[PDB]
């Protein structure tokens, strides 16, 4: 036990973040989800422009996150 | 686990069957710190509760989305309350950290009997 956050913690922690924000986002798309029904090969939900943009803003924020952590910590003196 | 806040001596003639003999006594005074517990149970359990929570936002018509969303929120709070009891030692009487994981589990069951009642 401690009464401190560790970097395990933080990084730990900005990945439920990312994780949480996944689960948000979701729910946000969701919302938006007019219809029930799935495209079959009469209007179809289009992909929600949240799931195109999450889908490279998720990754590389989180590229960018690992960068800014490993950097940070393991050229520490 | 605590911070020392100070000493205090007392001196003391306790009696016994032996006879009367003098105790001194060294109380250290000690206060707990809850950062521990904030990130290793009270936010694990909010958390979960958000997580509850956002079962409201996603669609009714979704029965096995919003089924499963409520039991995993409700097994993995009990779960989470019988890891956090293991960290108490095995007392009989209702402890704070008992009265917040029995409101998060009055609150995941209801989130799952408000899906239930509106279906
Ligand atoms: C564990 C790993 C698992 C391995 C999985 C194996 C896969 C390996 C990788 C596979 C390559 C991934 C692309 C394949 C899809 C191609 C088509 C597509 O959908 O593209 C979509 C763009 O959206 C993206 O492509 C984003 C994909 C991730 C890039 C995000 C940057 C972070 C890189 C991570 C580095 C960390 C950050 C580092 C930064 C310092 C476009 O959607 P579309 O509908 O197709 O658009 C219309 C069609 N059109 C494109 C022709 C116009
Ligand atoms: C936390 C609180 C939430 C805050 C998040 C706030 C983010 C937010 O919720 O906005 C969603 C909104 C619409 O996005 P989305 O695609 O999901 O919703 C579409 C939108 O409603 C269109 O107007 C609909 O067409 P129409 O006119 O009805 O005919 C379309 O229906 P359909 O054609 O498919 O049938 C819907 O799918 O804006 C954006 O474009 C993305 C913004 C960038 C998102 C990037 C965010 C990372
Ligand atoms: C630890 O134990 C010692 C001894 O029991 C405590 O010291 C004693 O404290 C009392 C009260 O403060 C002292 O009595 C007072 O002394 C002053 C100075 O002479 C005088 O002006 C007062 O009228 C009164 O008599 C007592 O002298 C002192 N003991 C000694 C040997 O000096 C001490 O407070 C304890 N520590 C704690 C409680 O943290
Ligand atoms: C158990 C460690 C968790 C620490 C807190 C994480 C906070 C991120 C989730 C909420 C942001 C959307
Ligand atoms: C697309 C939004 C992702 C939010 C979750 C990440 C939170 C930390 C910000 C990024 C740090 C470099
Ligand atoms: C956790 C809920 C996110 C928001 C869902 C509704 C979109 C405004
Ligand atoms: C997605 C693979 C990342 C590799 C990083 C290089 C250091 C291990
Ligand atoms: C994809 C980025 C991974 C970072 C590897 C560690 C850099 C020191
Ligand atoms: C420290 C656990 C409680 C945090 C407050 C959350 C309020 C929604
Ligand atoms: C979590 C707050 C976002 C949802 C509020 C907007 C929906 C009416
Ligand atoms: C006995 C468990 C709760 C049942 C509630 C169903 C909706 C009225």
């Amino acid at each position: 036990k401690v009464a401190y956050a560790t970097a395990m913690d933080w990084f730990i922690a900005v990945c439920y973040a990312f994780v949480f924000s996944a689960l948000i986002e979701f729910a946000t798309v969701n919302y938006f989800t007019k219809r029930g029904y799935a495209w079959d090969g009469k209007t179809f939900n289009s992909v929600s422009k949240i799931d195109r943009l999450s889908r490279i803003a998720f990754p590389l924020l989180f590229g960018i996150f690992n960068l800014v952590y490993w950097a940070t910590y393991l050229n520490r003196e | 686990q605590f911070s020392f806040v100070g000493l205090r001596n007392t001196t003391e003639v306790v009696k016994t069957t032996s006879g009367d003999y003098v105790v001194m006594s060294v109380y250290f005074d000690l206060s707990r710190r809850m950062g521990y517990f904030t990130i290793q149970t009270y936010i694990p359990c909010t958390l979960i509760v958000v997580l509850s929570w956002v079962s409201f936002w996603i669609n009714k018509d979704a029965v096995p989305a919003r089924t499963s969303l409520g039991i995993t929120t409700v097994l993995t709070m009990t779960t989470l309350s019988t890891i956090a009891r293991k960290s108490l030692p095995k007392v009989s009487y209702v402890t704070a950290m008992d009265l917040f994981v029995s409101v998060c589990f009055i609150f995941v069951f209801s989130a799952l009997v408000e899906y239930g009642t509106l279906h």
